[PDB]
DNA sequence: GCATGCTCTACTGCTTCGATATCG
DNA sequence: CGATATCG
DNA sequence: AAGCAGTAGAGCATGC
């Protein structure tokens, strides 16, 4: 009796209308309801829908998120409308139809979890159960049905609180609700399902010491009732029931293992409740009390499914644990068991058997052969490129009928990889590497039933450029030749590609589609190349590369790349599609992800008569070709760079992003990657996506300026460029690379500080601001134009660390400026060793200059871009481990086993040339996964840094000056202040973004970086 | 406006200076008044219901709290004459208010005095009580002081002077005839107090009989006499009494002014005839005489009065006639050889005649079986009268219009009894029918419903004879329809005649003595595709590049043919919906087979989609889709043909086919939504500026969604939903001035929004979930929205300074132009758009003029596509303006201070662009024409000088045409 | 050619006032 | 002269 | 009876 009075006595003037009618209406008309007056109420709950109209129609276009929390609040509304109007009207007066009918479509029409908060959900249940108890009250199995409504919609709010991190609120719902699960059995069960599932995800969030409490109460609340007389009914509660027994057992068995006894230290009777079920002798009778559950588990839609799965990941880090029995068997079994069925972890989890096969060959192969037979081959097909390679390796033959199976079904497709793996192909001596030959030869006979696909790949092969190539022969001939001939069929391997291509104006007329230059150029390499034919072919001159110099000098003379046309290639320019051919259809299709129907793909059809040649440290040229389903597509074409290492790691941004939709906090606020598309045709060539008004960073950031700013930045004796180098040669007494290690010896912490603060003056602050209002021109779209820019450019630069990237200079970052999205390209190294494998090693993780600093005025650069990179790092380290076990067979995959990695630095422009020696190993594969897992698993970032500066730069001169300039102060910076492992995520990133910043660090880099800019 | 008067009202009930403010108060009254039917719109009448049935001010309360002043007497008369007229200026929606204004009766019968205020709260009263028919109100209106209290009025009263001494007698009758079962044990005193009542009145010795108490109780004693109607079975004295009461009442030669008691009399007996039954055979002669003397008194509601008494004594007579066939031989002979007489053909002009054939059709019934060779004749005399009566072609003076329902009644009423038909005069008959059914709009209420009975009548009469003569009903409604559906009157009061004999002969069958309606349905249908047949609607072009389809002929080949198939379509989406229930059975096949089987012929004719529409509306309406398996596939053959077909059209053909084809069944259709979501994305598209296509579509993405499982449509909801954005952002006059005097309350009874559908798309986006709304406003932020917000240069040009006096500033001229722009092209205000053109035209003649001494081709790009779509627009003014423009800039762009500028390749790829582009048809004729002039003016001057390395020379924009010419687009 | 709508108008009637027969 | 009708 | 107002009913051009 306290506010119905005090707004029945307000209820009255001017002043006390015009603002408790203008903001609320409908809890206005709810307690109106309460003293029954649903006229008052209909038009109270009238005014409140006009009113969220009005109040919806002066908000702008493109402020987000507040268009949504507006817009969550009309299933309210209308679930009050419903009920005025169906409480009103009376044909509902004992025929139960209607209730029927009402409890099912409330029953359907849900909030989903992940993208509704919590209150929105208080808002609408409390509104739901509020109108059945109205229904209860007026109109005195049915009251039954409306208590199974009323706990089916509590324990729905239980298991989405769950799901967004608010473990207080399920925990007081949980803690209110058991009093009711008290009449009934699945209520009570399902009540300590949830329990125990809660407890489960609060043990990720929980320390060590916290997490045995924790589970020590959840298997104390593991005493009670739900295994008599109900196991045996539904045998899927006893299922379900073993699940979450063995999901216990492990992880606090995975609990007694990180720590080796200081958690087994302090409790008296909790310490008798571990040992009841030494130190040894109970750790493996957990493992086994959870493997027994596991087993009863999958000894007993898709339920089962986890079931298989948790055992399957069980069984194989108990494997890892191992190498660093018959479980694996059990493994492969379960596993194929579950991939049978339509999945996406267990599609994520191929290269496990793929592995252990071959580790455990004589462990039932057999069976592997007979399970692998019976699969839908809808499923294998984003991991063809590793079966494709597996070939030549023995015992290629544990699938063999599948693969034809996937082959004579879209065969347009798996015609890519097959060229690379044919290029390098050896079999052995045996009947069964004999076999092998037999089909390789039958399935390319299978394959290029037409005839033109390797035609396609010649044609778009004779349009690059000739003396890209010619570098490419020079360098490869100093390389694999003047050190030592004794190399058996190279020359004349490397010589037949050169005088196929570029050789005589008639070689490639023969054995290739004459371009209308190379009788320009293969025609102009006659009379050195007579000279060439007679003695380069079998020359083992092994000291002489002049030649090829003079020639490489006085071969860019005449350069004229652009023929604007395809009078170039002149294959394709009359294509002119006629009957079935077996049609191309054009690169870059079939992702996977259920069964695909290729009536929509897409069909290549027209070329364009024009091409555009780019500006690039390989200066490629793009095509605007056309479908034929009406549409262009634009590409760029690569010739002389392998491209299969960017394609796994575009996987992996896949699988990464796909991680990102399924936890709460990053979805509500919408966190993506923009994953662009390559296709590697042949070896050397492939295809890469270009967008739609793309600018490179450093093109804005040039156009920004004036005219004047750009001469007094660029063209002075003044220039951040000249001064730094001029600064560093007068502070070393040197001239070139390796002032870079004299520096380390002869230059002090804070007064190189200071001469970065001089150059740091120069160049302006609010140049990202005004390009962004040299677009924008309005209030209104400005701040939607700064967070997405900012959002993107955070998450992007953190997940460029998980997996760590270097490298990281203003071109390789692509901004479209419609949208104002931010995307980085050119991985270059994949893991931590760019570092490494460097003359002047780069110590910071990720670009954070002055401009993204200066962009955050008036705030501080610790409010924005923290909260999403402690929500991503959140969403990160609380999976099973699949960006794990997908870096370890991306980095195993031979691929890049150092002499593509060495063969890549000369591809672009190596600064690193020779001088390895022990290069050769310290690769190893076990150490990369061990750190990456360590600096996912939390550790401190100063302390991998120093981890892999030392395992690549042992021995050298400058080192501890190296590791002392990223090492911190102990009083400038937190790093050296924070311990070295066993963090969080709030100090992580802390840490992390002091690291970034360091005006040590960022005084003695590679001046192609542009450190100040 | 409103609602102020009605406070200035409430704080002028009490105010100041009595006598002071009455005509502040009269002309408040009447004001509102005025504006209070000066309007015709149901918004207003929806919101001034609820204003007068409010509590504070308005007509409950201020009935009882302004009774006792002086201050204001022509206010508490004007607001009771006002509520009289507001009684019928809205419908039955004062039913809340039975004992409301029961309660102010008695409380302003009881506390006011005067008299010229009584009367209209009376009128007011009584009007309403009539308004209300036997249902629950009554039972509330308390008979124990309806009766008794308004009984105890007559007695305890004496000098009860005139006007409320009529109005008892109104009341007790009133509630007499609305719902009497309150009233059975009140019965007896009041019958004998209306025998004495009149008794002294007018059998008294030396006083005059005044008016008023004898029309009040001579209305009263019929509307008490029906309830308990006595007959020669009740009372076989008060009878024989109330007899001579209303005989002495219908007295003759007492020739006189205002006639209140025979036009009473008449009204009576109109009623009781029945009754007096045996009394009915003592001075037939002299009735008979007084019926012949006051049928033509020559006065005008008289007329009609004197009639229907004469049809009724006649109808009780041929009834007396009938079941008393033994002693009646000379009653009957008489009669007979008075209206022989009477039709002898001596002179009889509409007055002896027009007795004549109401009697003779009523008398064919008697002597139908005496004789039967009379009756021969009977009909035969009767065609050889009406037959040379009518037709005449006389185009000025023959108007019988008037006459012609009981003509047909009473050829009805004798076709009836005869056999064997002399059938020659048949082809005069049906003529005959055609010709009434086809005057009918120059009628009046309750002449219409007398004629649909005629019609109804003798549709059943030349039915039971035989098929032979079966189908005469067949032809007569087929030409009836060509001539209704030729004259563009035009056709709308045959409407709900053809609404009436089919739907409501159900209201017929009881006084006159099946299948009437299949039959005429059968009927209407086969007519409806016998004419839609031989009709040959196609179009031929006289005598550009007609691109469309719809295409600029505009000569259809018989014009007169449009207009009979237009009003073809109109009547039959008037008439066909209605009833869909049993008649509609077999021919959903057939008709829909036909209707197809001419549509495939040609497509570009509008309302053949709307017959298709009509037919699956009612297939929808009946169940029978649950799988003839023939039609199923050809509808599914045939929405795919049109859905594809609509494509390359226009507006008003558009409009019809998407009504089409979102009102398939589909959810049979269960496939291929794909190919329908276009359609639902052009619908509401054109939407917001056209309603019903707007309020279809909504209507079928609710039975889609409701009724098809929901995980095709699932990812179907990306595209359905973030285009609704739009929607969640006479002689009353005359007839009521001069006061309320009942004249112009005769001459008032003689003459879906935007916000509704606002109301029903926030319950469908409520209703439809949580998890779904989301993509609502995630369409693509990347499109116009970015593009509206981006700058459309780097640097700002064309700086325009203002010519001031002493100071002149500058101001950035472009600035305002992607808001002048977007107002330009379409301003949906035709007061605004003509200034934003002719601003925009000067914009654009001072952007041209500035460029004679910076670059602008990054603005040119962004200009140009709205100058083409404005200067071949729609409207004539935007076409006068823009068009010379655009052949100046044309003409100067392929000039000498022209000539290869990035300007000038920049306007050709504007207008190739233009030329090629989807669906805006008029552009690219209107570009074609530019390329036209572009190839005339280009190559029309230049001499071979420098005409040999000019790129936009016609060679290159050949090349440009071998490249449109060559794409798998 | 007719039903109807715009005026005229004189009957009717309504209130107001006042001069005379009937019974304690 | 005083309560109650009468009537133009 | 005096002052005076409503009002049916009859009459003159007009639309269909």
């Amino acid at each position: 009796q306290s506010l119905l009075t005090f707004i029945d006595k307000a209820m009255h003037g001017e002043l006390q209308k015009a603002i408790l009618e203008l903001h609320y209406s409908q809890e206005l008309s709810l307690l109106y309801l309460l003293q029954d007056d649903v006229d008052r109420a209909k038009y109270y709950i009238q005014n409140g829908i006009q009113s969220f109209m009005q109040n919806y129609s002066s908000i702008d276009v493109l402020l987000h998120q507040s268009r949504l929390t507006k817009l969550q609040s009309v299933q309210a509304l209308t679930e009050i409308q419903e009920f005025i109007s169906f409480i009103s009207k009376q044909g509902n007066l004992s025929s139960q139809v209607p209730l029927k009918r009402l409890l099912n479509t409330w029953t359907n029409r849900y909030p989903d979890a992940k993208m509704d908060p919590m209150n929105i959900w208080d808002d609408i249940i409390t509104n739901r159960c509020f109108f059945l108890s109205k229904i209860e009250e007026k109109l005195t199995d049915i009251s039954s049905l409306i208590r199974s409504c009323k706990f089916s919609m509590k324990m729905k709010m239980i298991d989405s609180a769950r799901k967004q991190n608010n473990f207080s609120l399920a925990m007081k719902l949980l803690k209110e609700l058991h009093k009711e699960s008290k009449t009934r059995d699945d209520w009570l069960v399902s009540w300590v399902q949830s329990y125990c599932r809660l407890s489960h995800c609060r043990s990720r969030s929980q320390g060590c010491s916290e997490q045995v409490l924790t589970v020590l109460k959840t298997v104390s609340l593991l005493d009670e009732n739900n295994v008599s007389s109900y196991l045996s009914k539904n045998i899927l509660a006893f299922r379900d029931q073993n699940i979450l027994l063995g999901t216990t057992y492990r992880i606090i068995a995975n609990a007694l293992s990180s720590e080796p006894a200081c958690l087994a230290e302090i409790e008296e009777d909790k310490a008798r409740r571990i040992l009841e079920l030494d130190s040894e002798k109970v750790i493996a009778g957990l493992y086994q009390r959870a493997f027994q559950h596991l087993s009863e588990a999958v000894q007993a839609a898709a339920g089962v499914i986890d079931a298989y799965m948790t055992l399957a990941d069980f069984c194989d880090q108990q494997l890892r644990k191992e190498e660093e029995q018959a479980y694996p068997a059990l493994v492969v079994e379960k596993m194929l068991k579950a991939l049978k069925l339509n999945s996406n972890e267990a599609r994520l989890k191929f290269p496990r058997l793929l592995q252990i096969i071959e580790r455990y060959p004589e462990e039932t192969l057999s069976l592997m052969t007979k399970e692998i037979s019976s699969v839908p081959c809808w499923q294998f097909i984003s991991w063809i490129s590793h079966m494709v390679a597996l070939l030549d390796k023995d015992q290629a033959v544990a699938v063999q009928h599948s693969v034809e199976e996937i082959t004579d079904n879209y065969p347009q497709a798996i015609v890519y990889p097959f060229i690379i793996s044919s290029e390098s192909y050896s079999f052995k001596d045996t009947s069964t590497g004999h076999k092998n030959k037999e089909f390789v030869a039958r399935i390319k006979s299978k394959l290029d039933q037409g005839g033109v696909i390797q035609d396609f790949i010649n044609a778009l092969d004779q349009l690059s450029n000739p003396e890209l190539l010619f570098k490419d022969w020079s360098n490869d001939v100093r390389a694999e030749l003047a050190k030592t001939p004794v190399n058996k069929k190279n020359i004349e391997k490397m010589y037949e590609r050169m005088y196929a291509a570029l050789g005589d104006p008639k070689a490639p007329g023969l054995g290739a589609f004459r371009r209308k230059f190379i009788q320009t150029f293969g025609k102009e390499f006659d009379k050195h190349f007579g000279k060439g034919g007679s003695k380069l072919l079998r020359m083992k001159l092994s000291d002489f590369n002049d030649i090829t110099n003079m020639l490489l000098l006085k071969m860019n003379k005449d350069s004229k790349p652009p023929g604007n046309l395809k009078e170039c290639s002149p294959w394709m320019s009359d294509f002119k599609v006629e009957f079935l051919r077996n049609e191309l259809e054009i690169p870059g299709q079939y992702d996977g992800r259920g069964k695909p129907l290729p009536e929509y793909h897409v069909r290549i059809a027209g070329f364009d008569e024009r091409v555009t040649v780019m500006a690039s440290l390989r200066r490629p040229k793009r095509i605007i070709i056309r479908g034929h389903d009406e549409r262009e597509h634009p590409f760029l074409v690569k010739g002389g760079e392998d491209l299969r290492q960017d394609q796994r790691v575009e996987q992996l941004f896949q699988v990464m992003n796909g991680i990102l939709a399924q936890d709460s906090a990053c979805s509500q606020r919408a966190l993506q990657l923009r994953t662009y598309s390559v296709v590697p045709m042949t070896s050397r060539l492939g295809l890469i996506e270009w967008l739609e008004n793309t600018v490179t960073l450093k093109d804005l950031l040039l156009n920004t300026m004036s005219q004047e700013e750009k001469a007094a930045y660029l063209s002075d004796p003044r220039a951040p460029p000249c001064e730094y180098k001029d600064w560093l040669t007068k502070m070393s007494g040197k001239h070139d690379v390796g002032a870079y290690m004299l520096m380390y010896k002869g230059a002090n912490r804070t007064e190189t500080v200071t001469s970065f603060r001089k150059r740091e003056s120069k160049v302006p602050a609010d140049l990202l601001k005004r390009a962004f209002v040299r677009m924008s021109t309005s209030p209104e779209a400005f701040l939607a134009l700064r967070s997405h820019f900012a959002s993107s450019h955070a998450l992007i630069c953190i997940s460029h660390w998980i997996l760590g990237i270097g490298d990281r200079h203003l071109n390789n970052f692509m901004v479209a400026m419609e949208t104002g999205g931010v995307i980085g390209i050119d991985f270059g190294h994949a893991f931590g060793s760019a570092t490494q494998f460097l003359p002047v090693p780069e110590l910071m993780p990720f670009r954070l200059t002055r401009q993204f600093i200066n962009l955050m005025l008036p705030m501080k650069e610790t409010g924005l871009m923290y909260s999403i990179m402690v929500h991503a790092l959140r969403a990160f380290r609380s999976d099973p481990g699949l960006l794990t076990n997908t870096m370890d067979v991306f980095v195993k995959e031979p691929s890049f086993d150092w002499k593509n990695f060495e063969q890549k630095m000369l591809k672009k422009g190596g600064s690193w040339i020779q001088e390895i020696n022990v290069a050769e190993k310290n690769w190893y594969p076990r150490q990369k996964i061990c750190y990456a897992k360590r600096k996912l698993a939390g550790a401190n970032p100063a302390v991998i840094t120093c981890d892999e500066l030392l395992l690549g730069h042992e021995k050298a001169p400058a080192f501890r000056d190296y590791v002392a300039v990223a090492r911190g102060s102990k009083d400038h910076n937190i790093r050296a202040q924070e311990p070295e492992s066993g963090l969080s995520e709030e100090t992580q990133v802390k840490c992390l973004m002091d690291q970034a910043t360091d005006p040590n660090i960022l005084g003695r880099t590679w001046e192609g970086w542009e450190p100040w800019m | 406006g409103v609602r102020c008067s009605l406070l200035r009202l409430q704080e002028t009930l009490s105010a100041a200076d009595r006598c002071g403010a009455a005509l502040a108060g009269h002309q408040l009254i009447r004001g509102l008044g005025q504006e209070c039917v000066l309007s015709s719109s149901p918004a207003v009448l929806a919101l001034q219901t609820s204003l007068v049935f409010s509590r504070d001010f308005g007509l409950l309360v201020f009935v009882r709290k302004s009774l006792n002043s002086i201050e204001f007497r022509e206010c508490r008369e004007e607001i009771l004459k006002f509520l009289c007229i507001f009684l019928e200026k809205m419908g039955q929606k004062i039913a809340p208010y039975s004992v409301e204004i029961k309660n102010t009766c008695t409380s302003v019968y009881t506390k006011d005095r005067a008299a010229k205020c009584k009367i209209p709260a009376l009128d007011l009263l009584i009007k309403l009580l009539q308004t209300f028919r036997s249902s629950r109100l009554m039972d509330e209106f308390k008979i124990g002081e309806l009766f008794s209290k308004f009984y105890g009025e007559l007695a305890l009263k004496k000098k009860i002077p005139d006007t409320v001494l009529e109005k008892v007698y109104e009341l007790l009758g009133l509630l007499g005839e609305v719902h009497p079962s309150e009233m059975i044990n009140n019965a007896e005193n009041l019958f004998r107090a209306f025998l004495g009542e009149l008794k002294t009145q007018m059998t008294s010795a030396v006083r005059e009989p005044k008016l008023p108490v004898l029309a009040g109780c001579l209305k009263g004693l019929s509307s008490l006499l029906c309830n308990f109607t006595k007959s020669m079975e009740e009372d076989p004295q008060t009878s024989r009494e109330i007899f001579n009461f209303v005989l002495k009442a219908i007295r003759p030669q007492i020739d006189l002014k205002r006639y209140a008691v025979p036009s009473a009399g008449l009204r009576l007996f109109a009623l009781h005839a029945s009754q007096f039954s045996t009394c009915l055979l003592d001075n037939y002669v002299s009735l008979f005489e007084v019926l012949l003397k006051w049928c033509a008194h020559t006065n005008v509601e008289l007329k009609k009065a004197a009639l229907s008494a004469l049809e009724s004594f006649l109808k009780q007579v041929s009834n007396m006639v009938a079941k008393n066939a033994e002693m009646h031989k000379n009653k009957l002979q008489y009669f007979m050889e008075q209206f022989y007489g009477i039709i002898r053909n001596v002179d009889s002009n509409n007055k002896e005649l027009s007795i004549a054939i109401r009697g003779y059709g009523l008398f064919a019934g008697p002597c139908k079986v005496i004789n039967a060779k009379d009756v021969d004749f009977m009909y035969v005399e009767l065609i050889q009268r009406c037959k040379q009566m009518f037709l005449t072609q006389t185009d000025t003076g023959d108007d019988r219009v008037y006459q012609m329902p009981s003509f047909l009644q009473s050829v009805a009423s004798v076709l009836l009894y005869l056999d064997t038909v002399p059938e020659v005069y048949t082809p005069v008959l049906e003529h005959l029918v055609v010709m009434q059914i086809d005057s009918f709009p120059q009628y009046s209420p309750k002449m219409q419903l007398v004629c649909c009975r005629a019609i109804v009548k003798v549709f059943l009469a030349l039915a039971a004879k035989g098929p032979v003569l079966r189908n005469c009903i067949s032809t007569v409604v087929h030409q009836g329809l060509i001539r209704i559906c030729s004259k563009p009157p035009t056709y709308k009061d045959y409407v709900d005649l053809f609404r009436h004999l089919l739907s409501s002969d159900q209201m017929m069958d009881s006084i006159l003595a099946e299948s009437l309606n299949h039959l005429l349905y059968d009927e209407f249908v086969k007519s409806v595709l016998k004419i839609v047949e031989k009709l040959d609607l196609t179009l031929e072009i006289q005598t550009m590049i007609p691109t469309s389809d719809p295409a600029a002929n505009l000569h259809p080949a018989k014009p007169k043919d449009f207009s009979a198939f237009i009003n073809l379509v109109e009547f039959c989406r008037e008439i066909l919906p209605e009833k869909q229930a049993e008649f509609f059975e077999p021919w959903v096949y057939s008709f829909s087979y036909e209707l197809i089987l001419q549509s495939t012929r040609l497509p570009l004719i509008s309302g053949f989609y709307k017959l298709l529409s009509i037919t699956v509306r009612n297939a929808k309406k009946i169940k029978y889709f649950e799988g003839k398996y023939s039609c199923f596939a050809l509808f599914v053959k045939f929405g795919k043909e049109v859905a594809v077909k609509m494509k390359q059209y226009k507006d008003e053909l558009l409009a019809s086919c998407l009504t089409f084809l979102l009102s398939l069944p589909h959810n049979i259709i269960e496939l291929d939504v794909r190919a329908y979501v276009p359609a639902l994305q052009m619908a509401f598209k054109l939407g917001l500026s056209y309603t019903p296509l707007a309020e279809v579509g909504l209507n079928a993405l609710e039975e889609w969604s409701i009724y098809i499982d929901r995980h095709v449509m699932q990812p179907y909801y990306k595209d359905i939903l973030p285009c609704l954005d739009g929607y969640l952002k006479s002689a009353l006059s005359r007839a009521a001035q001069k006061g309320f005097n009942k004249v112009v309350l005769k001459h008032l009874k003689k003459t879906i929004s935007l916000e509704e559908i606002r109301i029903r798309v926030v319950q469908m986006l409520g209703s439809l979930g949580g998890q779904i709304n989301k993509n609502l406003l995630t369409v693509t932020s990347s499109d116009e929205m970015m593009k509206s917000y981006v700058a459309w240069d780097r640097e700002k040009r064309l700086s325009f300074a203002v010519p001031f006096r002493e100071m002149k500033p500058v101001i950035f001229l472009d600035v305002f132009l992607p808001r002048v722009t977007e107002l330009a092209l379409t301003a949906s205000d035709r007061q605004t758009k003509v200034a934003a053109c002719e601003l925009l035209h000067s914009m654009v003649m001072f952007m041209l003029g500035k460029a004679t001494q910076p670059p602008m081709y990054q603005l040119y790009k962004r200009t140009f596509p709205v100058l083409l779509r404005l200067a071949c627009d729609v409207d004539q003014v935007t076409r006068q303006l823009y068009e010379p423009l655009v052949m100046q800039l044309i003409h100067w762009f392929t000039n000498n201070k022209k000539f290869e500028s990035q300007d000038t390749v920049a306007l050709l790829e504007a207008i190739l662009d233009g030329i090629v582009d989807p669906v805006d048809s008029t552009l690219r004729d209107f570009c074609g024409r530019c390329i036209r002039e572009f190839l005339k003016w280009s190559i029309k001057q230049i001499t071979p000088q420098q005409q040999e390395k000019s790129p936009v020379n016609t060679k290159s924009l050949f090349k440009r045409l071998y490249s449109l010419a060559l794409h798998p687009n």
